[PDB]
RNA sequence: CCCGGCGAGGGGAGUGAAAAAGAACCUGAAACCGUGUACGUACAAGCAGUGGGAGCACGCUUAGGCGUGUGACUGCGUACC
RNA sequence: GUAACGGGGCUAAACCAUGCACCGAAGCUGCGGCAGCGACGCUUAUGCGUUGUUGGGUAGGGGAGCGUUCUGUAAGCCUGCGAAGGUGUGCUGUGAGGCAUGCUGGAGGUAUCAGAAGUGCGAAUGCUGACAUAAGUAACGAUAAAGCGGGUGAAAAGCCC
């Protein structure tokens, strides 16, 4: 449409307020190694429950 | 204790111990001010009197300061007219310090 | 030095409206030439 | 000087318990909102709230008086179909009966605001079967 | 402003300014409403008012003591030096000098002195004659002004 | 002991760099820098050199130690921008606006 | 002589968001909605000048009115009697005693209600 | 010297009176967006102001009821040209 | 959607006959401050003391003062022994305004009084700049599309093989 009036600064940050990055809830490091993971992926090494995965 | 007396036109309620401010005396620092124009003392009880200015009375007090207040503004104004208007005035004081009033 | 303390007989310096200044002023807007009309506007029309 | 005004600690409220089976709906109903603002009391100020603590004991045998209850009908349109909608007399005594007298002082306090922080101090329940033994209501005949 | 007759316009009624034409004051930049013109602020002054605003100062400078009346003030020549030393030694700073006779020698001095000046009586100027410390004069001055303030 | 990295003249909207700054403000900084290199997204690397800097200035020169080193501000401005025209139905040739970001952090061991 | 134009006005602009202090929004960061701010600012101050009084009297007598009523007497009737009753000002304004040490203002009321008439 | 493509950009270290003169270098507003801190926002309501006001941070208030900033909350209340 | 007492509430808290009370405006009045001017006294070129009705106010008229840009006293006098300008605060006046000062600032400044004026912006659906705003909304250019492996490269879903 258009709008009436001039918007306030602090209608743009609550608009944004609920559309914004959220916490992981920190990280994993390997049962087996000294390297440290991706949660519930695979490293390049292999290395999620030991053995070995896909080594390119 | 509280009492009631007649600084000029308005009238002024205090207590014992109170400092307080008033329209201007010509009175200095350095004399008295006491009230015969006392009209009652609320006392520690009700109070029963007919005729004001009480003579069996006083509020005894102190000037501490006689000076002049802040500089106040008074804005008129009335829209779509071109009315615009702003005044000063700045009013002189009294500051007194209350030591009567009897219990 | 002496020079720079004169000064004119008293009222003799008028000193006169400016016009058009401030819109606390009183004066301003139209410009002592009141709403409308050919007098409120500027100089035209009609002959002498 | 500067005149004394209250404070939200200084408010003292005590505990009232209104007897309303010998009443009427209105004098109970203003006398009740007077109390429930503080303009019973001394409130000395434009802006604090002071009021009772109010029980009302029963409430749910409140006659009306005289004819103008057949057409007092508690009207409401929330959003659906042609018509006025409405709500028996019968019904805000029989069922919930505490709704009868919180909407008769309603409409005697100021505004939103200050009116729903005096209404909140109001409570009814369903009748003769009060819960603020505790605080030791004074009784109040009317 | 040169250069363009042009009107910006694309009709008025659309959004937007009259648009009246390119060398509008408002235009941004390039000229202005009321800039300035050629000034001469010079009226005719009136000669009965004006040689009596002269016997005034004249009178003023006997009543305040400023008029010291050096009898014939010269330098044997056209050099500041000698006019220098001579004030020092007069005991006198930062003086009018008027010359009766526009002497070249006296007329020529002065220059390097860095508050000291030299007018002539002829016409004797009125925005001058109300500054400076001292009138020096000649006594052949006196006489010269005197017949123009009459 | 505090080190600034900026990067000026940074090639971002600044909205969707201080929405990747505020996911990662106040972590400490080994933490944040994991959070950050298992985000792919380019907007995270573009932050990353920044952030990277700031802790390295502080593991060398001026400062000592990083076990105790802390992200004390992490915050975005904008940059100077550039000003594009836009090709655009019926001939159309409005305005788009090309901005950069002038990022800062601020590493402290405070 | 061209002059620059607003070496005055920067101190006019200062003193208007100075005053302005405390407003939410462009009233405190824009001049223009600075300028409207203060103009109705300082209307309302002025009605409210009168207005506080006539406000708070509606609270100075509305107390005295508690205290009178829990003494068995209305309002009217005790400031009616207490005008019958001699001499005396009195004032609206004078009952502190009536929100607190309210063992008092009993013995003026009890002398306005006998003298009634 | 640090991060980096070999890049861009900043920083430290060093230079100068000064870089709170750092190269677009003169000192530098105001719009503008963002940080840091204080106090505030979940009986919560409209020109957002006015009048009344809990509280708290800071200020040894010679502690002598104050100063500083903000303010739950609420009587009253319709912008400027 | 009560919505023909303003509303709650009232079958007397109504209405009618008689009357008294109270509340209720910047009115009426006194205090404290203040504008101009009438009257009388001193007694004037200028004023000051007592007293007094007065003082809501546009268009508009008229009187008076201010800073800004520049001259003139200013060829003096103040200045890195810390000048304009920027900025926060206090003090001060009837208002415009004036003054003092921490922070900034690294060269300029200044009355009294007279004089000249391109002399105070916020509006002209005024012209320009920086840049906001609805918005992280909309946009992915004939879907002459792509798949997966290796590579350049700091980095590849769009490059190269």
């Amino acid at each position: 449409a258009v709008q009436q009036n001039k918007p306030t600064r602090s209608k743009r940050g609550m608009r944004r307020s609920h559309d914004a990055l959220t916490a992981v809830t920190s990280l994993s490091v390997d049962k087996t190694s000294g390297e440290k993971h991706l949660r519930h992926h695979i490293t390049a090494d292999g290395y999620y429950r030991g053995r070995k995965v896909i080594a390119k | 204790m509280y009492a009631v007396f007649q600084s000029g036109g308005k009238q002024h309620r205090v207590s014992e111990g109170q400092t307080v401010r008033l329209e201007k005396l010509d009175i200095a620092t350095g004399e008295t001010v006491e009230f015969a124009e006392v009209l009652m003392i609320a006392n520690g009880e009700e109070v029963k009197i007919g005729v004001p200015f009480v003579d069996g009375g006083v509020i005894k007090a102190e000037v501490v300061a006689h000076g002049r207040g802040e500089k106040v503004k008074i804005v008129k104004f009335r829209r779509r007219k071109h009315y615009r208007k702003q005044q000063g005035h700045r009013q002189w004081f009294t500051d007194v310090k209350i030591t009567g009033i009897s219990a | 030095m002496r020079l720079n303390t004169l000064s004119p007989a008293e009222g003799s310096k008028k000193a006169g409206k400016r016009l058009g200044r401030g819109i606390g002023s009183g004066l301003g807007k139209t410009g002592g030439r009141g709403h409308k009309g050919q007098k409120s506007r500027s100089g035209g029309g009609v002959r002498r | 000087m500067k005149t004394f005004t209250a404070k939200p600690e200084t408010v003292k409220r005590d505990w009232y318990v209104v007897d309303a089976t010998g009443k009427t709906l209105g004098r109970l109903a203003t006398e009740l909102a007077r109390r429930l603002r503080g303009k019973h009391k001394a409130e000395y100020t434009p802006h604090v709230d002071t009021g009772d603590y109010i029980i009302v004991l029963n409430a749910d045998k409140v006659a009306v008086t005289g004819n103008k209850r057949t057409d007092k009908v508690y009207y409401h349109h929330t959003g659906h179909i042609g018509g006025i909608k409405q709500a028996t007399f019968e019904e805000m005594i029989a069922r919930r009966p505490e709704r009868v007298i919180e909407i008769a002082v309603k409409g005697m306090l100021p505004k939103g605001p200050l009116g729903r922080a005096m209404f909140r101090k109001l409570k009814v329940y369903a009748g003769n079967e009060h819960n603020h033994a505790a605080q030791q209501p004074q009784v109040l005949d009317i | 402003v040169t250069g363009s007759g042009k009107k910006p316009w694309r009709q008025k009624g659309t959004g937007r300014a009259r648009s009246g034409s390119i060398k509008s004051p408002i235009w941004r930049s390039g000229g202005v409403t009321f800039a300035a013109r050629p000034q001469d602020h010079s009226q005719k002054v009136n000669k009965k008012m004006y040689r009596g605003a002269l016997k005034s100062i004249l009178s003023e400078l006997v009543r305040q003591d400023r008029l010291i009346v050096v009898e014939k003030f010269s330098v044997e020549a056209p050099k500041t030096k000698l006019l220098a030393q001579k004030l020092k030694d007069m005991a006198l700073e930062d003086v009018l000098i008027i010359t009766g006779e526009l002497d070249e020698n006296l007329f020529l001095a002065a220059r390097n002195l860095h508050k000291v000046d030299v007018r002539d009586a002829t016409g004797i100027d009125p925005v001058s004659l109300i500054a400076f410390d001292k009138v020096v004069m000649t006594a052949d001055a006196v006489k010269q002004v005197e017949e123009m303030l009459a | 002991m505090e080190t600034i990295a900026k990067h000026r003249h940074a090639r971002s909207s600044a909205q969707k760099v201080r929405l990747v700054a505020d996911l990662i403000r106040g972590k400490k900084v080994s933490q944040a820098l994991d959070i950050l290199t298992y985000t792919n997204k380019k907007a995270a690397v573009l932050v990353k050199k920044v952030l990277e800097s700031a802790i390295a200035n502080a593991e060398h020169n001026d400062g000592a130690d990083i076990d105790d080193l802390k992200v004390t501000k992490i915050f975005v401005d904008e940059g100077p921008s550039m000003k594009r025209i836009m090709p655009r139905a019926k001939g159309r040739a409005d305005r788009i606006l090309k901005r950069t970001s002038h990022i800062t952090v601020v590493v402290s061991d405070r | 002589a061209r002059v620059k134009r607003g070496v005055i006005a920067r101190a006019r602009h200062k003193k208007i968001l100075k005053q302005a202090k405390g407003y939410y929004g462009a009233r405190s960061r824009v001049y223009r909605v600075a300028f409207q701010a203060v103009i109705k600012a300082g209307q309302y101050a002025y009605r409210d000048r009168r207005q506080r009084k006539r406000q708070f009297r509606q609270l100075w007598i509305a107390r005295i009115n508690a205290a009178a009523r829990q003494n068995g007497i209305s309002y009217s009737k005790f400031i009616n009697g207490l005008k019958k009753a001699s001499v005396e000002i009195d004032r609206k304004i004078l009952a502190d005693i009536a929100v607190f040490d309210k063992v008092a203002f009993t013995a003026l009321v009890e002398k306005a209600k006998a003298a009634l008439a």
